[PDB]
C-alpha cells in the first residue's frame, strides 16, 4: 500500500477519527518504529477531526514515551484532540501545510449522559479534570499560559497555520517545494 | 593433519580454548563439540581422543546484542542502567536458547552476559590504552604523559554506552595517534616527553568538542 | 487496471472528497514523488467535491509535491474536485470535452446547532472557507476573487470549453480517434 | 474471473448501473486496454439500466478519446445512460443482441432539489443543457436531426433490437452462431 | 506484518477494545500461547479499553493469573470498569500507566434491564452482588485495600489519574517518558 | 496463525461464542478433525459461552460424547444454559473450571413467543419438555444427581460459582493457577 | 485448510444452514464435484438444519438422488421440515443420526402470508397442496409408510426422537458412541 511505503519510510498517519480503534492503532506504530530506528525521527501526519480525549492522551503518551522525537504534520484540518496531537510534536519540528485548518476547544460530551446527581458531579469533574488536562498539555507545547488556552478554547477556535505558528501549536508553515 | 582444534588442544593440554563469535559456526559444529564439554573428549578423524579435561573452553557470543545493544526495547517498561543490563540478559539468554540446542547451554558451567561499560569504566580504559601507545613510544626513545583532563576527553568523546571502548581506540586512534603519528613524522616530537594537554580544556565539562589536544616535547 | 495507471503515475480522484479520500490521495501523491520527483503526476477527476479540509488537504499535496500535477476531468468537477482541476500545473489541467466543471461557494451540509457565539464562529469560519476557496480559485485562474465570489454566488456549471475560457482548465482535450 | 478472461480478450463490461463507481471502473478498463493494444477493437458490453449523466459523458468520452474503436454490444438492456453509451461506438459496429432493450429517454433528477428559485433555475438550466447534450450526443452516432432525438425521447421510447438498428442506436442485430 | 504483530512477537497482548465475549477469547487465547512459547518471559498487556463485561473480565482475569509468566499490564489512555480490574491483575512490581491514563474504577452494572419474575430478579441482583462483592474482593488483593474500601471508593465513578491509581493501588510505578520532546 | 489455530494445533477445540447453528456446526468440525489426527489424544474444550439453543447444544452434545477422544472441557468466565451442559458433558476425572468461572444452569426456554393453534402449542410445550427432561437427564448422568433434584435446581437460574459447580458435579476440578501473581 | 474442507476432502457435505437457495446452491455443487472425484465412494451428509424452502429441498433431494454415490445422511441435532426429508432421503441401510437428535417433520407451510386474487391463491394453494403431497409421497417411499400415515402425522408438527425416527423410517439406525465419555 502507499501507507506501507509512507510507514516504511517512520510516517504514522493520523487520518481518522480519534476513537479506540484508532488510538491503538497509532500506538502500536509508534512502538514499533521505536524499536526499529529509536533514534530517527517519527513522522506524524494529521488529518483528523479530532475527538476523544483519553484516545487522544493514549496517543499523546505515546508519542512522548518514544525515544524518536515525533514530527507533526498538519495535512487539511487538526481540529479537537487532533489539535493537541500537533502541538504534541517536538519543538523545532511540528509542521502544517499552509491551507491547513487547527481547531481546538475545549473537551465535550457527545451526547447526554443520563444519571443521579452524584453521578453527574464525577461526570463533570471529570470533564472539567479533561477540561484542564486538555488546557496543560496545550500549554507546555505552546508556551501559554493555560489560563490563555482556557480563553482562546472557550469556544471554537479556529487557526490557519499561519497563525497557529503564531499561537504555538505549530512551529513552522510548510513551504511547498515545487511553485506549481 | 589431525584437525587445527585437536592438535593444539593434544600439544597443550592445560590450554584455554576461545571459540570467537560461536554464534557465526554453522549450528552442525556445536555438536561435535558437546562431547567435549561433557565428556572432555574430542576424537580426531584419525582416531586419537584428544584430551580436553584440562581445557578452559570459552565460547564467545555477540547474541542477544548484534541487535538490541541499540538502546530502547519495543513497548513500555520502566527503569535503565541496571534493568536494561537485565534486559540485556533476558534478552541475550534468550537468544542463545534460541540459537543454541539446550543441551549445548545444559553442558556449559556458566554463562557469563558482560555488563555494558560504564563511563567511569571508559575513563580507566584510557589508562590501559594510551599504556599501549606510551609502550610503543618508550621504543622510539620518547615518552607519552597524557594529563588528566586530556583523559577526561577521550573517556567523553570514547564512551559509547552501547559499544564501549572500541569506539575509544578509535578516539584515541583519531587524536592521539593520529595527530601524534604526524609529529614524530614531522620530527617535532622525537624522543622527548609528549604531554597532550588539552587546551580549550572543554571546561572539563559539558561537550569539548571544540576542545583540541596539543602535543609538546620537552627534556 | 488502477494499479496499472498508479504505475504509469496516475493518481485517480472518482470519489467524493471526503476524510477517506482525500487520504487516499494524498498518500497517492507522495510515494510517487519519492518514485519520480522530476516526471508529472496525472490526476484524474470525476468527482461530486464535497468537504474543504479533505480539499485543502489534497490541495496543498499536489502543490507540495515536486512533480507538476496534470489535473484531468473525466465527466465531473464538482465544488471541492473543481478547485483540484484548477490546482493543476499550468499549461497542464486538461479536460474532456463533455466534462462538467462546478464551481460554488461552500455550504454546511445540514444544520449544525450552537450558541450564537458558537454560530457566530461557524459562520466566521464558512467566510474563511468561502474567501479561501476564492482565493484558490483566483492564482489558478488568473481571475480577481471578487469576479469568482460573484460567480460562485450560485451554481456556476461550466462546459470544458467555457471552463478552458474561465482558467479552471488550459486545454479542452481532443480526441485521439474520431470515432 | 470469467471477467478477467474476457478483459484479457479486451472485453470492458459496463453490466451494472451507471453511476460515479461503475463510470471510474471502465474508464480505467478503457485506457488500459488502449495501452495495451491501441490498434485492436475494444468490446463493450452493456446490460445497464443506465442512470447518472456525467458518468455517462465520463464513459462517453473515455471510449470516444481511445484509440481502439470501441465495440458495443447490447446483452439485455440499454436504458438511458446506457442507450447513449451503446450508440457512441464506432461506425459499422455497435451490435445488439435480437432481444435486447433500448431504451432512450431525456435526463431526469432522481428525487427532487430543492432551493431559492435562482438555484433552481440554474438546475433547470442544466437538466436543459444535461438534455440537450443527451440529443446532440444521440445525434452523431445515430444520423438524426436531434429535434428528432428531442420528440422521441420526449417519453421513454423503448426500441427493440431490429428498430435500434432502423434508429442508428446500433448498426447490426447480432445473429446467432448456432441456431439452438 | 501487521504492526500488531510485531507486538505479539515481542510478547505484548493488547486489549485496546471493548471487554466483551469476543475479545476476551481473544486475549486469552493470546496469553496460553505466549505462555507456551516463553512461560519465564514476560508478557506485557496494554489497556485503553472501556471495561465492561464482568465474565469476560474475569476470563482475562483468571487466565492471566493462570500463566506462568508475570502480567505487565499497561495502562494506555483508559482502564474502565473491567479494564481497571484487569490494570490491577498485573504482578506487582509491574503494572505500568502513561502519565495522563485515566484509571475508572465503578461498580458492576446492567446494561439495560432485565425483566422478569421477583423470583428471578432476586437471582439476577444476588449475582450482580455477588459480581460485585468479587470485583472487589479482586480489586483489594491488587491493591492492598480492604475490599470495604473498594465498595466504599466504587459506590460512584472514581475516575483515577495514573499518579493517584499509583497510590490507590491500581498500578505501582507512572511511567516516564523516555525522551522529553 | 492465529492464537485459535495454535490451540487447535494442541487441540484446544473453543467454544466462545452464543451456542447456536453457526457455532455447533464450527464445533463438530473441529470434534471430528480432531478425532480424525489423533483418537487417543485428548480433546479440551474451553467455554466461554452464554449458552442458548437446545438442538445446537444437542448436536455439539452428541459430537463430544461420539469421539473417541476424551474431552476436557474448561470453563473460561462463563458456562450458561447450553455451555453448562456441555462443561458438565466433558470426561469424568477432567471438565475444570477456572475459580471466578460462572456455570449458570437453568431449563430450557421459548425466547420469544411463537404463534399457533393450541394444537400447535400443545406441540411446542411437549417439545419445550421434552427438552426440559432431556438438558435434566443429561445433566444428570454427567453430575451424578437425580434429574428431579435438577428439575428442582434449574426451576430457576441457578448460578454456579466453580468452587460449588464443582459440589454439584458439573466440573471435577477448580483449575488452580499455576503461577500466584 | 478449514475443518469443512477437511471433512469435504473424506467426502463429507455438510448442510448445517437453513435451507434456502443460497444453501441449496452450495450443496448440489458439493454432491456433483464428489460424484465426479468418487463415483463408488459413499458421499456423507451432515444435517443440523432447521429446513425451510420447498424447491430447495428438491433441489438438494434429487440431486442426492441422481448421484451414483451412496448418501449416508447423519442428524446432527436437528432435521427440521425439508432437512428431515433430506434425512429420510439417504441410501438404505445408512442414514444414520446422533442419539439426541431432533428429527421434525410437518406439512409444508408459506412463511407469512402471499396476497392476490382468488385466481391466484387457488393456485397457490394447489401448489401447497401439491407441495405437500410430494412431501409426503417422497417420505413414503423412503420411510416404507403409507404417504396417508405420513399425511396423518406431519399434520402437526410431529417431533422424533432418533430412537423413534428410526421405528419411523426416516433414518435406520440410532449412532453409537465410539467412546462411552
Ligand atoms: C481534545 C479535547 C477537546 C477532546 C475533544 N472531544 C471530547 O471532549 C470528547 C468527546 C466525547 C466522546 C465520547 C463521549 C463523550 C464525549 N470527550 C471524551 O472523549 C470524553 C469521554 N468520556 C467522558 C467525557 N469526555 B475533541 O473532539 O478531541
Ligand atoms: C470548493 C469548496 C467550495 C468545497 C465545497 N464544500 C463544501 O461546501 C463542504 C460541505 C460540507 C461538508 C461537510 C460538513 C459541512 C459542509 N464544506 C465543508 O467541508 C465544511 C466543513 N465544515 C464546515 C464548513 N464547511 B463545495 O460543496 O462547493
Ligand atoms: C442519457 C441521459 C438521459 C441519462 C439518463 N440519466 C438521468 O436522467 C440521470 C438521473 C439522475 C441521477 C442522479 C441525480 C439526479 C438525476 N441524470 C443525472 O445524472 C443528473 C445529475 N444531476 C443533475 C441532473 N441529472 B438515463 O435515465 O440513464
Ligand atoms: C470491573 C467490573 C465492575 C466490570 C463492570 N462491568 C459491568 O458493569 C457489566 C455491564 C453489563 C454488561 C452486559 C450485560 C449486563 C451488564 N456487567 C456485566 O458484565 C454483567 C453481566 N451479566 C449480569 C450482570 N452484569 B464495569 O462496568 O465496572
Ligand atoms: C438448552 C438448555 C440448556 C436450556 C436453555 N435453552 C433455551 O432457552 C433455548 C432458547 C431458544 C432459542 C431459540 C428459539 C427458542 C428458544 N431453547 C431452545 O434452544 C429452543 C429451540 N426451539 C424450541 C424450543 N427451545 B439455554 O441454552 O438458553
Ligand atoms: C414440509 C417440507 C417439505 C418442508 C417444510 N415446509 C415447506 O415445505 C416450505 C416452508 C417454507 C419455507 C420458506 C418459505 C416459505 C415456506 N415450503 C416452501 O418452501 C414453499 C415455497 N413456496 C411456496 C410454498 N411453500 B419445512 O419448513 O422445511
Amino acid at each position: 500500500n502507499p501507507y506501507n511505503k509512507l510507514f516504511e519510510e517512520r510516517i504514522i498517519f493520523l487520518g481518522v477519527q480519534v476513537d479506540d480503534a484508532s488510538a491503538n492503532d497509532i500506538m502500536a506504530q509508534l512502538l514499533v518504529l521505536e524499536s526499529l530506528d529509536p533514534d530517527r525521527d517519527i513522522t506524524m501526519y494529521i488529518n483528523s477531526p479530532g475527538g476523544g480525549f483519553t484516545s487522544l492522551m493514549a496517543i499523546y503518551d505515546t508519542m512522548q514515551y518514544v525515544r524518536a522525537d515525533i514530527q507533526t504534520v498538519c495535512l487539511g484540518q487538526a481540529a479537537s484532540a487532533a489539535a493537541v496531537l500537533l502541538a504534541a510534536g517536538t519543538p523545532g519540528k511540528r509542521m502544517a501545510l499552509p491551507n491547513a485548518r487547527v481547531l481546538i476547544h475545549q473537551p465535550s460530551l457527545s451526547g447526554v449522559i443520563q444519571g443521579q446527581f452524584s453521578d453527574l458531579e464525577i461526570q463533570a469533574a471529570e470533564i472539567e479534570r479533561m477540561r484542564t488536562l486538555m488546557e496543560t498539555t496545550l500549554a507546555r507545547h505552546t508556551g501559554k499560559d493555560a489560563g490563555v488556552i482556557r480563553k482562546d478554547t472557550d469556544r471554537d477556535k479556529i487557526l490557519t497555520a499561519e497563525e497557529a505558528k503564531d499561537y504555538g501549536i505549530i512551529d513552522t508553515v510548510l513551504e511547498y517545494r515545487k511553485l506549481s | 593433519e589431525g584437525g587445527q582444534l585437536t592438535e593444539k588442544v593434544r600439544r597443550k593440554p592445560f590450554s584455554v580454548v576461545l571459540f570467537d563469535a560461536i554464534e557465526k559456526a554453522h549450528q552442525e559444529i556445536y555438536n561435535s563439540l558437546l562431547q567435549v564439554l561433557e565428556d572432555g573428549r574430542l576424537t580426531d578423524g584419525q582416531g586419537r581422543t584428544v584430551d580436553f579435561k584440562n581445557t578452559v573452553l570459552i565460547f564467545t557470543s555477540n547474541l542477544g546484542t548484534s541487535d538490541i545493544s541499540k538502546p530502547v526495547g519495543l513497548g513500555f517498561s520502566k527503569g535503565g542502567g541496571e534493568n536494561d543490563y537485565e534486559r540485556m540478559k533476558q534478552k541475550v539468554n534468550d537468544e542463545l536458547k534460541k540459537h543454541f540446542r539446550p543441551e549445548f547451554l545444559n553442558r556449559i558451567d556458566d554463562i557469563i552476559v558482560f555488563h555494558q561499560l560504564t563511563r567511569e569504566e571508559i575513563i580507566r580504559m584510557v589508562d590501559l590504552m594510551i599504556s599501549r601507545v606510551a609502550g610503543q613510544l618508550k621504543s622510539k626513545d620518547m615518552a607519552l604523559v597524557l594529563t588528566d583532563a586530556a583523559k577526561a576527553l577521550l573517556a567523553k568523546r570514547g564512551f559509547d554506552p552501547v559499544l564501549g571502548a572500541r569506539p575509544l581506540r578509535r578516539t584515541i586512534q583519531r587524536e592521539i595517534e593520529d595527530q601524534l603519528s604526524e609529529k614524530i613524522l614531522f620530527e617535532e616530537v622525537g624522543p622527548g616527553q609528549v604531554v597532550t594537554v588539552d587546551v580549550d580544556n572543554w571546561d572539563g565539562e559539558g561537550p569539548g568538542e571544540d576542545a583540541v589536544f596539543t602535543f609538546t616535547g620537552t627534556r
